[PDB]
DNA sequence: GCAGACACTACGAGTACATA
DNA sequence: TTTTTTTTATGTACTCGTAGTGTCTGC
């Protein structure tokens, strides 16, 4: 096991960050008349952490007991999908947009089903059920809208805790059902004391250095810090303050894509790097990714006039790749308008 | 007896009859009188003739012979893969016994409505048994009809009627009817017809019985102008940026009940073939396709309709 | 080491069509007194138990308690290619990964062996907490799946309702309702067919109907089967398959509407 | 003993506790009385009521025993195609009106079909319902639910009365929240209860929701302003402030930074759009500049409503209020 | 007797004398059914114009109560009108003859632009084949959405929008039908928010007395939610008249006491912009912002900000007004 | 209050089997003399009108006149699931939506009571002419329905004559012709197969095949069934059930053209 | 009288496409 | 002088394969 998942906390009280709002969060689910929760913030902020904690308050310590189901479901089109389902004795976990634009069948059919029935054990399990809907703000709209009046009518004996990113793209029905919980990102300081913390639990010896290094280098995620920290025992085990941290590759080849589009300025260029972003829609990076990692690196490349016309053009291309369809399209796009702005800059 | 409507009363019976195209009438007149007519399929507008002149052809050809010696299938039989193999070239298989220079017709009207399956089933007993049975055809679109059924037969092209062949045809029907008339009324009633002759005889069997009398407000009483022709001004106007009078002529058009959508059906049709720039015809076709995705969303207010001419009139003074 | 034997094979045969449908997978507990197997489906409504003694097997060897997960998708293949009177072995060894089932050809010329992987399941027993139920009823099997299959024409959900008169079953739709009782079968030749009471607080709850046909799926199992309910405990199915052990449903009730004032 | 949530405990049984949209409520209080109820839209923002009226007035209407009989609802959570419009809805729309309140109180002789969420239904099955509405209106009456109007077709707009719930204002919220409050135990100062008000924004389910969490995060005792701002996601103003001193500066290094760190702390996007905005049309900048700030801000919005990126979209933002900021220096 | 219906359902004009404004078109169809000459129709026009109502006139009278139901086939959006409904009981209806007594029957296809274009196109042989012995009538609002072929076959009527003028007497039957306290400017409130629309007319004012008891001017705009011409009036001297933060007070304090909402507003200030002699280049700005603003609040998008870009859209033009001069 | 009660459920079953395909709903009017259905077909041209008689029920009673309207898909469904030799009940309120259908199993042992909810369809009342017709036939339906069925693989539509000889039948198809002439089949040890000639001018019309053979599906009712012909008034086809009551269907003819040449 | 064989329609299922 | 594959979400239409099932033949 790794120490993203060896030294996870399991309680409320375990928790090395946000410990006022682990205290609320106990203050409200303890009477059990709390709302639909709707847990967001950047990623590796501790969220479904917290999420598994408020579980394990509300029901027993069988809640860390998960297996796998897999339910068939009849689309309209009676093209039969299978979605598999981390479930335990007390809550259910689904992620709908595994069925892609077919999460509304699955919201329609496989989560009214869980809503409409009771518990078998009122003793054991509690007089709710609690479904966990993971990554709602990649819902279409269609499963958001089927999901409100589940959430009204069976409110008393079904619970939702939600969970997202960013609450811009769930819709205002659904964010006026539920109680909002932000988890923002740990501090660096955070960070550095829970790095510490597991390498004093491992017997190792971390600097204040490497640590600062990599808290900065993670970008404030932690499961991507404690991964690093690993890797980094891994290929060597004195720490000192200088070592090599290791790098995604991605990134890098994202870094490299971006150097090439500012090293030439040309259709064949353009070809190129269209052909980079396919190496790159294909390992499934998503779009939104590549692009703001494009414009991380194409923005240490360009003059202090330039930098806000390639954030606007990023964040137009980006919202024309949201409303349409094939994403190689607006990121070439994005790029040819940028090598057009850069010729012209450098020119004139 | 209910005396039929002056469309299905005053249907050519003759091919001597049928006004306009007047090249491929008298050949098939020839034909009628002769025989040994290839495979043949009418294009073109509707109201044209299409179906009158394949009839005709088939009446003047077979005569006596006619309940025996053809086979007429319409887009409200079945006519699928099943009966093309089935009933058509059980058809062109039976034995009719014919004079000289006459043999068994095949009418496939509006030949559109057919699948592609059928339309390939159909190549082989086109071309075995041609020389007891003929295929006539009748087409809106010829590109429904595939290209081996289009080299298995004759390709005959309607074009639209002009004035002056809907203009006899009137005349025809008013010496006929006893109607009293003005030469601005049946002006009026060629300009409601654009080219159709059965707009035209409905136009004017229902001004003659609404009013009695055939001038020009009595025919824009109970007619309607046609759109396009309005909305071409609109078109020119937006092409110059002249915004006030192209909203004029939009808000005539919403206050006359016309949804935004044929509005701005008319509105594409007219940039396709209006004559400007090619690029600009292209910003212009964009915009109107972003438009009309609004349109289709569900906003489809004065207000769209407004910011889509004043879109249109920004694409002149954008070079 | 597992190793168990079968008197008949129409037992498995009819046992795993019933749980074709309704779960996902089949986890057996092996003791000395016999094999336990007690599944929640997805949905988490229906509960699935089934005893088989010791008594009933040919032969059954087991030292150790151990716990065997085998999924539905293969075993479901695996049993349309066995036949119906030959007998089967179930066989597990102590530390393999791996459980196989021998049996005979349905051409009765040569053995079969079928290996199916161990799915590795981290389960809890939920616990039933064997209460005094409201109201038990005994029905005949084949008639209470006649009486679950026509309801499926009618309405998405059933009611059932038990007072001491007997049994109604009743079906609300957009059609109209269909309402069928059963009472004081005594008096017939078959005692099979004996529709009894045997309590007496009247209940009335509505179910799901898809639930229960896959109930009634297991029908020729046994000749009669048993129907306990009470105010808030889930709907008991009870069979009592021939001599070797039994098998119990427990399905939960639906959410009732908010009918007061 | 079963705890339910305070939205779902002080939903209103009767149309006397619906607050605010008195049209509607009257009009509804005149068709309890006997007079012709025609089919009804209502369209409006969220939480403002639109369900909760309909079915307290379908429950004054028929009590207990006729709410199975005489309300067939149909929501997005159920499927509505063509086909379920053209069986479904126009069978229970031929039915005859059987069945009588067995209370005394009078009965109306129609049936109510209740489409909430009507926005989710294609234009065929909206319009496959016209002649159901128009030839069944003897026996049966509609109420099409929407959030936007625009949504559903013309000839059905024009066959239902339209009625807009309009934002609860601040008087009547807090009345409201002040009298659950009440009926609840919870002391709220003045301070929280207009700043819940305030933040609330006319959503009264979003106001019940917040008062709710508040007593149960501070365990009964006052609930103050403070417990207020962090139960509702408002931005401090130091953050706002710096945004605004980053973009004053004209480095677009200090711009990405503030933006990084508004990001990580999981703030939402629609929030700093709004607190922006309210600091922008509550400053001291000239027409021209906040005139383009705010029709920024306008796209920011609507591209966050189509689900773009948050990190992309204030960082476009912040640029085009540093080049508004950096141009007049 | 009385009935619990909706006063667009209660008073539905039975006969063509009750119909109020397309007097040439229902003369003309009148003479039709007079002269016996009754031909395929295409009714085609905005909604709650009177297409249906005219159809169901004419079928009331072509035909006797005793044989109602073997001469008229009325098949709508709500029933199935697929292709095999066309080959299946609607051409056996038109190749057959009447049961009872003599007679062409008439086949009635309301809402016919939700055909497909399929059944559509198997439609024309049995319209043009059976003319003699059944007749057509089909009922659009949208003209586009029903083939040429069977635009050609049909004669079309254009069911205009009702004009306000000839309105009022109708609307006068209504409210003394039913004992209504109207004034002339709850009248004049009826016909400008109808806008061609007796549906929405007839609605307007049940709604209105059911909700005060009285229609009247603000009665009207109260139970619709509309704003007056004073309110548009007011927002848009306050946009063109004075700064961002002033406007924006005066604006957002009138939407709150009032419950405005924008696109009424957005509406009415679209038709005052071309009453307003603005210059061509500041009209085609006006008009791309107003229909950028109309289309943002189409989705979940805040309301105070798009109120604060409507502002803004005017307070970039009123410098380059002012400095045309 | 409505209570009839058909002595055996075969009749119902026939007569809603004979309906299920050409009738869209039916429309029970209910008097003291008897049960009555006038009600068209879904293309308007076919008409049904079954007379139930009060003598012919076990039990019949009927307060005020009713007029129920039902679905006939649903009453199929629950008319497939009733036996042959059981008692049927109908029961109706007089201000309610359920029309009761209570029967037995076929395992004669529980009741079943199926609800139907009424619709309201006020259609207006079809006038019967009921005039005399130029030509009236006794055949046996067996006959009739054997030759609709031989006349159904040779065309679509039906030229039936009668004159002095007899019926005449004749399908002018694609494979060719089939003529069929039947006449004094009355020399039989039978008494059913007898062809009969009462009325005199010869009536030659068309009519389509389709509802032809829809009308005879009711051959178990009646076993002689007689044929109404005339130049102006329909097609009639008269099933007179043994101690019942009667069914008489209504078919309108084609519009036939002849050529100009 | 009851098992085997014949064609019959209802139903499941796969695929295409939708404009001028 | 150059060719492989499944996504888009419903609604409709076409085409083909399969399965209860009513009825006829025969010992
Ligand atoms: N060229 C013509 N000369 C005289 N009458 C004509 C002519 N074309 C059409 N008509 C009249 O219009 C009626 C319809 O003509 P059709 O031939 O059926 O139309 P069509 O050419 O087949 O167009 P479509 O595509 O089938 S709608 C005829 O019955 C005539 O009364
Ligand atoms: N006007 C109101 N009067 C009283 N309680 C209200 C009112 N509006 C909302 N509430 C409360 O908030 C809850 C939500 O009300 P709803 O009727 O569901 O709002 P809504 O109009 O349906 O919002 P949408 O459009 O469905 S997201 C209700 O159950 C009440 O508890
Ligand atoms: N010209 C009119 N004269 C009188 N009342 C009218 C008129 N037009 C509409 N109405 C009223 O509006 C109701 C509905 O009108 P319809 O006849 O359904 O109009 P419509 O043209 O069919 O609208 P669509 O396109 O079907 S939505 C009628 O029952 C009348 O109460
Ligand atoms: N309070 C904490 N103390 C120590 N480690 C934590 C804490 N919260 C989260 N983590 C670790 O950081 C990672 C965050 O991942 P996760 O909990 O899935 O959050 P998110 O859902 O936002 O990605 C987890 O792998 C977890 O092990
Ligand atoms: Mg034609
Ligand atoms: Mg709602
Ligand atoms: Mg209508």
């Amino acid at each position: 096991s790794l120490w993203v998942d060896k030294y996870r906390p399991c309680s409320l009280g375990r928790l090395d960050y946000h410990k006022e709002q682990a205290a609320q969060l106990r203050n409200l689910v303890q009477c059990g008349d709390f709302p639909h929760l709707l847990v967001y913030g950047p990623s590796g902020a501790g969220k479904k952490t917290r999420i598994m904690c408020i579980l394990r308050e509300l029901y027993g310590v069988g809640v860390e007991k998960l297996r796998i189901e897999h339910q068939t479901i009849t689309t309209p089109s009676k093209k039969k999908i299978e979605i598999s389902t981390i479930a335990s004795n007390y809550h259910l976990e689904v992620n709908p947009s595994d069925a892609g634009n077919s999460d509304r069948v699955v919201i329609q059919e496989m989560l009214k089903t869980v809503a409409q029935s009771q518990q078998l054990e009122t003793n054991s399990q509690r007089d709710f059920k609690v479904v966990l809907l993971t990554e709602v703000d990649k819902l279409t709209k269609d499963a958001q809208h089927a999901l409100r009046r589940t959430m009204e009518k069976y409110m008393s004996t079904c619970r939702l805790i939600l969970c997202c990113n960013s609450t811009s793209k769930v819709i205002p029905p659904i964010r006026s059902r539920c109680l909002a919980v932000r988890v923002p990102a740990p501090s660096i300081e955070d960070i550095c004391h829970v790095l510490s913390t597991v390498c004093k639990k491992e017997g190792l010896n971390l600097p204040s250095q490497l640590a600062h290094r990599l808290a900065e280098k993670s970008c404030r995620n932690l499961r991507k810090a404690l991964l690093m920290c690993e890797a980094c025992r891994v290929q060597q085990y004195p720490f000192t303050a200088d070592q090599e941290i290791p790098e995604t590759d991605w990134e890098v080849y994202l870094r490299e894509t971006a150097n090439a589009i500012v090293s030439q300025q040309t259709p064949q260029r353009l070809l190129e790097v269209r052909g980079r972003l396919y190496e790159l829609l294909t390992h499934c990076i998503p779009p939104e990714i590549i692009m703001k990692g494009l414009l991380s690196e194409l923005l240490h490349n360009c003059d202090g006039q330039l930098k806000g016309e390639v954030a606007q053009m990023a964040a137009y291309y980006e919202h024309r790749l949201q409303l349409g369809s094939k994403a190689i399209y607006h990121l070439e796009a994005f790029v040819a308008k940028f090598m057009a702005l850069y010729k012209k800059f450098m020119e004139d | 007896h209910y005396e039929l409507p002056w469309v299905e009363k005053y249907r050519p019976v003759k091919l001597n009859e049928i006004v306009g195209n007047e090249d491929t009438v008298s050949r098939l007149e020839v034909f009628a009188r002769e025989g040994n007519v290839p495979n043949i399929i009418i294009a073109g507008p509707p109201g044209t003739g299409k179906t009158t002149s394949i009839l005709c052809l088939a009446r003047a050809l077979l005569g006596p012979a006619l309940k025996d010696a053809m086979l007429e299938l319409n887009a409200s039989n079945d006519r699928g893969i099943d009966v093309v193999r089935n009933k058509i070239k059980m058809f062109a298989q039976q034995k009719v016994t014919l004079p000289k220079g006459r043999h068994k017709i095949i009418i496939l009207d509006e030949a559109d409505s057919m699948t592609d399956g059928a339309q390939q089933a159909l190549r082989r007993t086109m071309e075995i048994y041609s020389k007891t049975t003929r295929f006539a055809l009748a087409c809106n679109a010829s590109d429904k009809i595939i290209e081996p059924i289009q080299s298995r037969c004759a390709v005959l092209r309607y074009t639209k009627l002009t004035d002056a062949q809907i203009l006899t045809r009137l005349m025809n029907v008013i010496e006929k009817e006893r109607v009293p008339y003005t030469d601005d009324g049946l002006e009026a009633i060629i300009f409601t017809a654009q080219g159709d002759m059965r707009q035209a005889l409905n136009n004017l069997q229902s001004t003659f019985s609404g009013f009695g009398f055939i001038n020009s407000e009595n025919v824009f009483k109970v007619c309607d102008e046609p759109h396009p022709l309005l909305v071409k001004e609109m078109i020119q106007h937006c092409v110059n940026a002249n915004i006030d009078e192209a909203y004029k002529i939009l808000a005539h058009l919403w206050h006359l009940g016309y949804s935004p959508e044929d509005i701005i059906g008319n509105i594409f049709r007219v940039c396709k073939t209006f004559q400007m720039a090619e690029y600009l015809k292209l910003e212009f076709i964009k915009e109107i396709g972003y438009t009309h995705m609004k349109i289709a969303e569900g906003v489809n207010s004065l207000l769209q309709m407004a910011g889509l001419l004043a879109r249109l009139c920004q694409k002149t003074m954008a070079p | 080491m597992f190793e168990a034997r079968l008197v008949q094979g129409s037992i498995l045969k009819k046992v795993l069509e019933a749980l074709k449908d309704l779960i996902n997978e089949a986890c057996w507990d092996i003791s000395s007194s016999g094999v336990n197997l007690q599944s929640m489906d997805s949905s988490h409504v229906s509960l699935v138990q089934l005893t088989l003694r010791s008594e009933g097997f040919d032969t059954y060897r087991c030292d150790r308690n151990l716990a065997m997960g085998v999924n539905l998708t293969s075993m479901s293949k695996i049993l349309k290619c066995a036949g119906n009177e030959d007998i089967i072995t179930l066989r597990a060894e102590d530390n393999a990964d791996t459980l196989a089932l021998v049996f005979e050809a349905p051409n009765q010329e040569k053995v079969s062996d079928y290996e199916m992987k161990l799915m590795d399941l981290d389960v809890e027993q939920l616990g039933i907490p064997e209460q005094e139920y409201s109201c038990v009823v005994k029905m005949p099997s084949g008639e209470f799946a006649r009486i679950c299959r026509d309801l499926s024409h009618i309405g998405d959900a059933v009611v059932i309702s038990c007072a001491k008169d007997g049994v109604k079953f009743s079906a609300s739709g957009e059609l109209g309702n269909g309402n069928i009782k059963l009472s004081q079968t005594s008096n017939v030749d078959k005692e099979e067919e004996a529709v009894t009471i045997e309590m007496n607080e009247p209940v009335q709850l509505t179910f799901a109907l898809r639930y229960l046909n896959f109930f009634t799926k297991a029908t020729p199992l046994s000749s009669t089967v048993t129907l306990s309910m009470s105010a808030d405990v889930p709907l008991v199915v009870e069979y009592k398959i021939a001599d070797m052990g039994h098998l119990k449903y427990y399905l939960a009730p639906k959410i009732e509407d908010e009918e007061g004032s | 003993a079963k705890p339910v949530p305070w939205v779902e405990k002080y939903r209103p049984k009767c149309v006397d506790e619906v607050a605010f949209q008195e049209e509607v409520v009257a009009v509804l209080k005149k068709s309890l009385e006997g007079a012709d109820l025609p089919n009804l839209l209502f369209y409006g923002p969220p939480g403002t009521g639109k369900t909760s009226t309909i079915l307290a007035a379908a429950r004054e209407l028929f009590g207990p025993e006729l709410f199975r009989l005489r309300v067939l609802e149909l929501n997005a959570s159920d499927e509505r195609g063509i086909q379920v419009v053209r069986e479904k809805v126009k069978n229970f729309a031929q039915l005859t009106v059987s069945g009588s309140r067995s209370d005394g109180k009078p009965c109306p002789p129609f049936k109510i079909v209740i489409l909430d969420e009507a926005d989710s239904m294609t234009s065929a099955a909206q319009a496959a319902l016209r002649r159901t509405m128009e030839k069944e209106s003897k026996t049966t009456r509609f109420c099409l639910i929407c959030n936007y109007v625009s949504r559903i077709i013309e000839p059905l707009t024009s066959r239902c009365s339209k009625f807009r719930f309009k934002p609860l204002s601040d008087k009547i919220q807090q009345q409201r929240l002040l009298d659950i409050a009440k009926k609840e135990n919870v002391k709220i100062s003045d301070e929280g209860i207009a700043y819940l008000v305030k933040v609330s924004e006319g959503d009264l389910r979003k106001a019940i929701t917040f008062l709710q969490s508040a007593t149960r995060l501070t365990g009964g005792k006052e609930i103050t302003e403070k417990v207020i701002t962090d139960i509702a996601g408002v931005i401090p103003a130091e953050k706002i402030d710096g945004v605004f001193a980053a973009c004053q500066s004209g480095s677009f290094d200090k711009l990405e930074a503030v933006v990084k760190d508004l990001i990580d702390e999981g703030h939402a996007a629609t929030q700093l759009v709004n607190q922006l905005h309210d600091v922008v049309v509550e400053n001291n900048l000239s027409d021209k500049q906040k005139s383009i700030i705010t029709e920024k801000l306008a796209e920011v919005d609507k591209c966050l409503a189509d689900g773009a990126d948050e990190h992309l979209q204030l960082i476009s933002l912040c640029a085009t209020v540093m080049q508004q900021l950096s141009q007049n220096c | 007797k009385i009935r619990n219906l909706p006063w667009v359902e209660k008073y539905r004009p039975q006969t063509l004398n009750d119909l109020i404004s397309h007097q040439d078109i229902l003369s003309t169809i009148q003479k039709f059914i007079n002269e016996d000459r009754l031909p395929h129709l295409l009714l085609y026009g905005p909604p709650g114009t009177g297409k249906t109502s005219t159809i169901l006139a004419c079928a009331k009278q072509l035909y006797k109560d005793k044989e109602f139901g073997s001469m008229v086939l009325e098949l709508n959006a709500s029933d199935d009108r697929g292709i095999d409904i066309i080959r299946g009981p609607i051409l056996s209806f038109a190749s057959t003859r009447t049961i009872f007594k003599k007679g062409f029957k008439l086949v009635i296809l309301d809402e016919a632009d939700a055909m497909t274009q399929d059944a559509q196109n198997a439609l024309r042989r049995v319209i043009e084949k059976f003319t003699e012995n059944t007749r057509f009538c089909l009922i659009c609002n949208y003209l586009s959405k029903i083939i040429p072929a069977l635009q050609s076959r049909c004669t079309r009527f254009r069911f205009g929008p009702l004009t306000p003028e000839l309105m009022v007497p109708r609307l006068e039957h209504v409210v003394e039908e039913e004992k209504v306290d109207i004034s002339e400017d709850g009248m004049k409130a009826l016909v400008t928010l109808s806008s061609g629309d007796m549906r929405r007319a007839l609605n307007i004012l049940q709604s209105t007395n059911m909700a005060f008891g009285k229609v009247t001017e603000e009665t009207v705009y109260t139970c619709t939610g509309h704003p007056l011409k004073s309110d548009i009036a007011n927002i848009l001297d306050w946009m063109l008249n004075q700064d961002f933060t002033t406007a924006y007070r005066n604006i957002t304090e009138l939407k709150t006491l009032k419950g405005l909402a924008l696109h009424d507003i957005l509406t009415e200030i679209h038709l005052f912009v071309h009453r307003v002699d603005f210059p061509s280049s500041v009209r085609i700005h006006l008009l791309t912002k107003m229909a950028d603003i109309e289309y943002r609040l189409s989705v979940g998008t805040n309301e105070k900000i798009q109120l604060s870009s409507l502002i803004a859209a005017f307070q970039v033009t009123r410098d380059l007004i002012v400095a045309e001069a």
